[PDB]
This record gives C-alpha cells, sequence and structure tokens, in this order.
C-alpha cells in the first residue's frame, strides 16, 4: 500500500498470458496476411476499371489494417496489459497515440463502407457505375478517406492527456495517459468516435450488403460456384464486423457513462477483464478481412497458401458461337441474342459486327457472348421493374421463382409476359399449382414444351427440381 | 476509483 496502490489492476498472471499468446498469434497472421495482400494486389494488374477499383479499395483496407495493428498493439501490450501504472511514453506520447489508433480505425470502417457503395453501384446501377468512377476517381476517393479519417481524429489531441492520478500530488509511478477533460466533452467525443466509426458504417455494411447479396443471387453448378461463394463472403462481412467491434465501443461507452459514485472495486476489476476480451476481439477484425475479403478470390486462394437466371438460361438458350436460327426461324447467335427478324442472313450479320464492333462474319468468342448475355439480362430486369404489371408480381416472389419470371422475359419480352394477365395474379397471390395449370395452355407452351415446362415447374415448387442439366 | 484506461 503506497502512493500508487490505487492504480494498480488485478488480473491473474494466466489470463496475462493467454491473452499475450492469443494477440501475438494475431500479430504474425494478421501482419501477414495484410501484407501478402498488398503484395499480391500489386502484381495482379487487371485490366477492367471496375474490377480495380474494388483492387484499389481492398488494398486501402489491408494497410488500414496492417496499421492498426503496427501501431496500436505493441504499446496497448506493455502499458494497458502488462504495466498498467506508470503510462511510460509522456504528454504527447499519450496524444500521438490515440490520435494514430483512431484515423486507422476511421480509416477502416470508412474503407468498409466505401466499398459496400462501391459494389452496390457496380452491381445495381452499372450505367452510372462506369460514368462514375475509373481508376483516377476511386484513386481520389481512397485519399478522401484518409483526410477525412485524419481530420476526424483531431479532437483526440486536445482531449487525451498525460497526468498524475496519484493519492501523493505528484509521484512519478503515477502518471497516467487517459482523457482529460470535462466528462461532458469526453462524453460528447465518445459518442461521435461510436457513430462515426460503428453506427454509420453499420447501416451503410448491413443495407447494402444485404441488397447485393440478394441481387447476386438472382443474377446467378461448377462454372458459378465462386458466385455463391462470394453471397456467402458478403453476409459474412457484416457478422464479421458486429461481433468483432460492437463489444469494444461498449466498453469505450461505459468507461465514460458510470459514474463515480457506482464504480467497485468489482465493475473496475471486470472492466480491466473486459477490456481484454474487447480488445482481443477488435484485433481479430485486422487479422481476419485480408483472409475473409479474399479468399473466394481465383488466384488468392492459392497465393496464402503459397506462403439463378445465368445458370437456368444457359441450360435453355444454350450457348452457340455461330449464328443459328431460333425456334421461330430468327438469327439468333450466343445465349439467346437475337440479332434480327430479317430473313436476310447478311442482315444478321451486320447487326451482329454492329453488336460488338468488329467484323466478325458471323462467329464470337465466349467472353463476348456473355458480355451480350449480361446486357440483354439487365434489359430483362429493367423492362420488369418499369412495368406496372410485372413489378408487384416479381417484388412478391422468392428468388428462384424471380428468376423464373426473368426467363419469360428474356424469351418473350416485357410486353409479351405482361399478357398473361391472370397467371400472374395466381403467381402473386401463391397459387402456384393454378399458375402451372394455366400456363401450360398457352402459345408459349406449344412452341417450346420443354423449356416451358421446366420453368412452370420451377414456379409450382421453387426448387432446382427441372434443372438437373445445370452445371 | 474508476478505471483509467480508455
Amino acid at each position: 500500500a503506497g502512493p500508487n496502490s490505487d492504480l494498480d489492476v488485478n488480473t491473474d498472471i494466466y489470463s496475462k498470458v493467454l491473452v499475450t499468446a492469443i494477440y501475438l498469434a494475431l500479430f504474425v497472421v494478421g501482419t501477414v496476411g495484410n501484407s501478402v495482400t498488398l503484395f499480391t494486389l500489386a502484381r495482379k494488374k487487371s485490366l477492367q476499371s471496375l474490377q480495380s477499383t474494388v483492387h484499389y479499395h481492398l488494398g486501402s483496407l489491408a494497410l488500414s489494417d496492417l496499421l492498426i495493428l503496427l501501431l496500436a498493439m505493441p504499446v496497448e501490450l506493455y502499458n494497458f496489459i502488462w504495466v498498467h501504472h506508470p503510462w511510460a511514453f509522456g504528454d504527447a506520447g499519450c496524444r500521438g497515440y490515440y490520435f494514430l489508433r483512431d484515423a486507422c480505425t476511421y480509416a477502416t470502417a470508412l474503407n468498409v463502407a466505401s466499398l459496400s457503395v462501391a459494389r452496390y453501384l457496380a452491381i445495381c446501377h452499372p450505367f452510372k457505375a462506369k460514368t462514375l468512377m475509373s481508376r483516377s476517381r476511386t484513386k481520389k476517393f481512397i485519399s478522401a478517406i484518409w483526410l477525412a479519417s485524419a481530420l476526424l481524429a483531431i479532437p483526440m489531441l486536445f482531449t487525451m492527456g498525460l497526468q498524475n492520478r496519484s493519492a501523493d500530488g505528484t509521484h512519478p509511478g503515477g502518471l497516467v495517459c487517459t482523457p482529460i477533460v470535462d466528462t461532458a466533452t469526453v462524453k460528447v467525443v465518445i459518442q461521435v468516435n461510436t457513430f462515426m466509426s460503428f453506427l454509420f458504417p453499420m447501416l451503410v455494411i448491413s443495407i447494402l450488403n444485404t441488397v447485393i447479396a440478394n441481387k447476386l443471387t438472382v443474377m446467378v453448378p461448377g462454372r458459378v460456384q465462386a458466385l455463391r461463394h462470394g453471397v456467402l463472403v458478403l453476409r459474412a462481412v457484416v457478422i464479421a464486423f458486429v461481433v468483432c467491434w460492437l463489444p469494444y465501443h461498449v466498453r469505450r461507452l461505459m468507461f465514460c457513462y458510470i459514474s463515480d459514485e457506482q464504480w467497485t472495486t468489482f465493475l473496475f476489476d471486470f472492466y480491466h477483464y473486459f477490456y481484454m476480451l474487447t480488445n482481443a476481439l477488435f484485433y481479430a477484425s485486422s487479422a481476419i478481412n485480408p483472409i475473409l475479403y479474399n479468399l473466394v478470390s481465383a488466384n488468392f486462394r492459392q497465393v496464402f497458401l503459397s506462403t439463378n437466371i445465368f445458370e437456368m438460361l444457359r441450360i435453355d438458350e444454350g450457348l452457340r458461337l455461330k449464328i443459328y436460327k431460333d425456334t421461330e426461324g430468327y438469327y439468333t447467335i450466343g445465349i439467346g441474342h437475337l440479332l434480327t427478324k430479317s430473313p436476310s442472313l447478311n442482315a444478321a450479320k451486320s447487326e451482329l459486327d454492329k453488336a460488338i464492333g468488329r467484323n466478325t462474319n458471323g462467329v464470337i468468342t465466349k467472353d463476348e457472348a456473355e458480355k451480350l448475355f449480361n446486357q440483354d439480362v439487365d434489359a430483362a430486369v429493367r423492362g420488369i421493374l418499369r412495368n406496372a404489371k410485372l413489378k408487384p408480381v416479381y417484388d412478391s416472389l422468392d428468388a428462384v421463382r424471380r428468376a423464373a419470371l426473368i426467363n419469360m422475359v428474356f424469351q418473350m419480352g416485357e410486353t409479351g409476359v405482361a399478357g398473361f394477365t391472370n397467371s400472374l395474379r395466381m403467381l402473386n397471390n401463391k397459387r402456384w399449382d393454378e399458375a402451372a395449370v394455366n400456363l401450360a395452355k398457352s402459345r408459349w407452351y406449344n412452341q417450346t414444351p420443354n423449356r416451358a415446362k421446366r420453368v412452370i415447374t420451377t414456379f409450382r415448387t421453387g426448387t432446382w427440381d427441372a434443372y438437373g442439366s445445370g452445371s | 476509483r474508476r478505471p483509467y484506461i480508455l
């Protein structure tokens, strides 16, 4: 019992080590992962401007994560886990530490959020996407968010401070880095920090990633197995964010909102144990992010190891690289792309050359086929969403049946499918069997009966029963 | 006696 006997934190030797070992494991895994990532994204050098934007945002994320681990952890391990008093890094050490910590933190939260926006635009607004962001415009946006991170961390230079809390006036063992302004200001700072680096991005992420996942689910067996993992990764990313960051913000808020008359030896002891738990998870974020945001990638799988409607239509329309005549006698190419209704084969050919911008002679590549396909599906969903008679029906449907509606619009057009007035109300009211019986009575069903029945079957079951042929 | 480590 001396003048700094009160500053003593009582965490058992067991815990302190178990936590050190954990921390040091995260430190190797995380610093490697984020570095390897930086190395691996540098040499990729993609051609597409949409996929390279993502590579930039991902690079930014990996740096801000690396920097958390390198700047926040060493000092935490010495001064907040093992040796709580005295603070051994001076007044400017105290101010600089919380500045940097919060900056990297802000930079990660904003990164993760901006990335989610980027992906929302790429997929849901592809027209604007290409016209709204290219290599130089994102490079500048990444800069905007490191400056913004830097600005939002400035308050921590003015609110943290070195201070002697010894019983005695001032013994050198009683110096501690801690907030040193009116609880009123500390309470407001803290809550801003909590809103601007947890709540705000929480919504952005949690909403946009759910909208992407759902949309990407409908857009989409070996051929597409990676895109289905991507969907799972997207839902995982939110889960990872909440679990790893919420308890860290809970703990900061408890630090300031529990008043002096309420602090006991019990809560005080419980805090510093909780501190161990919340900060382990906090850092885990930085260690997992590289391996989570990049596991579904192509080479990357190897790399660290070296240290609905697409499917349905690909069955129903097939893939041909040379010009053919469809069911009805019209020249078509690729995956169901109708070129023209004119009986002239030169008219088709002319129209094809026009479609891609190259003197094909009536033959195309697999990549060209898929380029046209993505455009025609874009076209079919816009048709549905702007149509008074199809949008309500589409909205009411699960992901599998939505695709089956897109199948019909792909084959027949917006205004074609719109004529199925009674079958569409049945679908909208979940009368799956009635709809199916009624769809089977149509001209569409006589013209192309296998395809029709597969779609019909999909409508009545919501299963993949009809598409065993899919790869 | 409250915590000083934020």
